RNA sequence: UUGAGCCUUGAUGUGUAGGAUAGGUGGGAGGCUUUGAAGUGUGGACGCCAGUCUGCAUGGAGCCGACCUUGAAAUACCACC
């Protein structure tokens, strides 16, 4: 009646408390979803019940025989290897009594000891739950139900196809407990329909933190908040959430002015006069003390980080014209004889499936990789910010303060460089917390953080791999209305539908054998011209 | 029909003794069949940990009435003798699946206690059922005539069904009604013998006497 | 006071532990030390604990 | 007429191959069925829609296990289930 406990928990880093006296409840067969701000700390929890860190005060006590394999947010860096040799490393805890077996055949392959006929026992008394007889014949299964090759080496494939494999390393195994720290990063609506159907019939137990609106709603029996500290259910539906959360933040912001009314007119009494020959009151004075030491408290709010744009002088009239360019990777075509124009102040969002070369379409533009075929001619007076699809322009280990700004001080912001380290104040990034390594930052701050230092230098051009993979939606709602407003050319990819109805006005959706058909609208029209497509016959 | 005849013929709410069952259960005997008995004992463990998982070894005079002739595994030259000694075939190491190249496996564990010639088809398939031979039942013994006697002795394996019930067979209703009794006294303490560590209130939940298609009856 | 405590349980099994302090949020790694552990008599590595 | 446990009586169980929505362990070979089918439609129900479940009367005694082409095979008692 009771799966994973943890009762009077605590968590806090050199900094204030990522955890209070908190409570956790896991049952059979459910499916419940995490929802906090960025940077709140609902990865740090999956650690902390997958058995990897922490709980200084506070203990955990998950049975026995529960066996629990998680997903992590952010891309692995073992990626020098293959997709099958990724995929294994996800039973290495079952590599043990898979191993045993076939070793300690050696000591009876003499005379049977006690030594040699008690192993039997030990080895196969894991056996009996488990099957661990097919851990080869399992790991080729699951690709099959997922669609990997299984010699294909992982170095190679797409972000999409990446996350794939990071979701099948942490399956093999079978745990009772599904832990998906961000399950549908770079999935397409294929793949996002037919893991909403996987995850369904799946027989154990799922916690997973999801930033999609509607992912949520199909799959979510419960939903816990963890906001600032201490995490507390809801009942019913998820819009239900929103609406029972709205309410917890009125109401606390209610009170919360109330407490500031009562110390504000409680210090003009403490540097009032006296009178005569009265006295005072400490029992008035040291509560003051204490509603002083009390401010040390949790802003109820955020912040609602604030950016703008740094606008440039106006490029070229024409910004990228390829013309009989077909590029073709070795097996099949992802670009066949294209011819396309991009003009100034086009906005224009590139969309398909899976692997269909958006990221190696913009590789091409700015010429990271040549093309096969048919020449690519650059604008003139351009100036790009890049946002990968992996990062990959951040080093970990890099200090916030040095990443942001190239390591230089004197951001320039708006009119002059007026500017330095001010520009955190305006992500919200404590001015304390700016010598930390960027390994430790969360995977939406390190989202922040990579979007903080684009819009930091003067650019006519923005080219966005996925911008919005872990942004809430407080900061993607921002990113809409300034990618919307900004003068410049713009080329995104994302693969959800409400974000590109509001940013762009054309689309370039993908279809096999290297062809890419340009519809005109936003998401939503471009798909309803792509339904009367007649294709000129 | 029977079904629906028989459905009144049993009252299996009820509760009864070691003795005043054996005619209340042959009486559906009326169809003819080999009467494949399917006796039921429930026991009592938290069958969803492994600890508490147990499988036994047995030895039984009765007998089922239909002997299994299960392959012996050895590296080399562990069936060259034990195949005419109580065996169908003498599967050999160096060609583990070539005796058997459709059935894999026989009906029996390969008993090659000395030799380690094989973990076993690499790929689990000689584990489909549980057939390799371990020493927490007995079934890994370089002795033959273990094995050997085995088919002049009725060695019969015990199941942990997900919910922790052991199935076996009885000797088939055939035989007489004593024998039955005989039975359930060498499964008993035998499994009582063969009672893990750990427990929790009763031991042996439930026990009654079944058939595929036969009705059975509360034994207690 | 950002600094917290922290103590370097030994490896060696034998329940033996220096402690320090350690500035978690500019040293996301753990230490790992090689220091003297008096019950074993030898030089092995001591890793972070609570 | 309402909320928890039992005791049965009824139905539920789709990764795919495939006969088809296919629960563990059964242990089997042949049962059922004629108190009368394959069917005819009926009615609430079911869909993850390819169906599988039973009233209702006309007709009502023919279908299955069998080879496996699978991780595990046959709606073919009953065992806390
Ligand atoms: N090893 C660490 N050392 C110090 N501080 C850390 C460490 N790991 C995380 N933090 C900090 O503590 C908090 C926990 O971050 P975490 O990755 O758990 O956030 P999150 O809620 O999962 O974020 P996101 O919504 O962006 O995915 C963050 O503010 C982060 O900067
Ligand atoms: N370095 C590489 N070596 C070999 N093949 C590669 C490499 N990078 C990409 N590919 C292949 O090129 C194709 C397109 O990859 P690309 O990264 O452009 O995908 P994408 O269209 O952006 O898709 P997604 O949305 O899944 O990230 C895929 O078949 C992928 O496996
Ligand atoms: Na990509
Ligand atoms: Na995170």
């Amino acid at each position: 009646m009771s799966l994973i406990s943890m009762h009077g928990a605590w968590l806090s880093f050199s900094d204030a408390p990522l955890l209070d006296n908190a409570e956790l409840h896991i049952e059979d067969n459910e499916r419940v979803c995490l929802v906090g701000r960025n940077g709140a700390g609902k990865s740090t929890l999956m650690k902390i019940l997958n058995r990897e860190q922490g709980l200084d005060d506070g203990r955990i006590i998950y049975e026995q025989d529960l066996i629990v394999a998680r997903l992590q947010q952010d891309p692995p860096r073992n990626v020098e290897g293959s997709v099958y040799d990724f995929v294994a490393e996800g039973i290495e805890e079952q590599a043990e009594y898979l191993k045993r077996y076939h070793d300690i055949s050696r000591l009876v392959m003499n005379d049977p000891s006690e030594k040699n006929l008690n192993e039997l026992a030990k080895v196969q008394e894991q056996l009996d739950h488990h099957n661990l007889w097919q851990l080869e014949n399992r790991i080729n299964e699951v690709l099959a139900q997922l669609g990997l090759d299984p010699n294909v080496a992982l170095s190679s494939l797409s972000g999409g196809w990446l996350r794939k494999a990071a979701l099948g390393r942490a399956l093999v195994s079978n745990p009772r407990v599904l832990l998906l720290d961000q399950p549908t990063n770079h999935l397409d609506i294929e793949t996002i329909d037919w893991l909403e159907g996987f995850l369904k019939t799946f027989n154990g137990t799922i916690i997973f933190i999801s930033h999609d609106r509607s992912f949520i709603r199909n799959m979510a029996t419960r939903i816990v908040d963890l906001d600032r500290g201490k995490l507390v259910t809801y009942p019913g539906n998820y819009d239900q959430y929103l609406l029972e959360k709205e309410e917890a933040l009125r109401v606390e912001e209610l009170q919360n002015a109330e407490f500031d009314r009562k110390l504000a007119q409680e210090e003009v009494w403490i540097r009032q006069g006296i009178k005569a020959r009265r006295t005072r009151n400490e029992g008035r004075v040291r509560a003051l003390k204490a509603m002083r030491r009390e401010r040390g408290e949790r802003r109820e709010v955020m912040g609602t980080a604030k950016m703008q744009v740094e606008e440039a002088s106006r490029s070229g009239k024409i910004v990228f014209e390829m013309e009989d360019v077909c590029y073709q990777v070795n097996g099949k075509q992802l670009v066949k004889d294209f011819s396309a124009q991009v003009l100034r102040g086009d906005k224009i969002a590139l969309i398909g499936p899976n692997g269909c070369g958006k990221t190696t379409l913009l590789k091409l533009m700015l010429g990271q990789l040549q093309a096969d075929s048919g020449r690519i001619h650059v604008g003139t007076k351009l100036e790009v910010a890049y946002f990968d699809q992996h990062r990959a322009e951040l080093d970990p280990d890099k200090t916030v303060m040095d990443n942001l700004a190239e390591g230089k001080q004197e951001v320039m912001v708006n009119g002059k460089p007026r500017h330095v380290l001010g520009y955190l104040q305006d992500f919200l990034f404590h001015p304390k917390r700016a010598m930390t390594p960027v390994r430790a930052l969360s995977g939406g701050e390190r989202n922040r953080l990579l979007l903080a230092r684009l819009f930091l230098k003067p650019s006519n051009l923005l080219i966005l791999d996925q911008p919005t993979n872990d942004l809430d939606v407080e900061t993607l709602e921002l990113l809409e209305e300034l990618i919307d407003s900004y003068q410049g050319t713009v080329l995104l990819v994302s693969h959800d539908r409400q974000f590109v109805d509001n940013t762009v006005t054309e689309c370039w959706i993908f279809e096999g054998g290297g062809k890419i058909g340009r519809y005109v609208g936003g998401y939503h029209d471009a798909r309803g011209q792509q339904e009367q497509y007649v294709a000129l016959k | 029909k029977r079904m629906r005849v028989i459905r009144e013929k049993v009252d299996a709410t009820k509760q009864y003794d070691i003795n005043e069952a054996i005619a209340l259960l042959k009486e559906l005997a009326t169809a003819k069949f080999v009467e494949s008995v399917d006796v039921a004992v429930n026991l009592g463990i938290d069958a969803r940990k492994s600890d508490q998982n147990v499988r036994g070894a047995t030895v039984l005079p009765h007998g089922t009435g239909r002997s299994v002739r299960v392959a012996v595994f050895t590296q080399g030259a562990n069936a060259e003798a034990a195949k005419a000694a109580g065996a169908e075939l003498v599967g050999m190491e160096d060609l583990a699946d070539q005796i058997k190249k459709g059935e894999m496996n026989f009906d029996v564990v390969i008993a090659s206690p000395d030799a380690m010639r094989v973990v076993g088809q690499l790929g689990q398939v000689l584990g489909p059922r549980g057939l390799m031979p371990n020493p927490k039942v007995g079934t890994v013994t370089p002795n033959v005539a273990e094995a050997v006697k085995n088919a002049k002795a009725g060695q019969v394996r015990y199941r942990n069904d997900k919910n922790g019930i052991i199935h076996t067979t009885i000797g088939k209703v055939d035989f007489d009604a004593d024998k039955l009794k005989e039975n359930l006294e060498a499964l008993l303490v035998a499994l009582k013998k063969a009672k893990p560590t750990q427990a929790k209130g009763v031991y042996i939940k439930k026990v009654s006497i079944s058939t595929t298609m036969g009705a059975g009856v509360a034994v207690d | 006071g950002i600094r917290e405590k922290i103590k370097l349980v030994s490896s060696a099994g034998t329940g033996h532990f220096y402690t320090t302090t350690k500035n978690k949020r500019t040293k996301p790694e753990k230490l790992e030390l090689k220091k003297f552990d008096p019950v074993v008599r030898q030089h092995v590595i001591y890793k972070e604990a609570k």
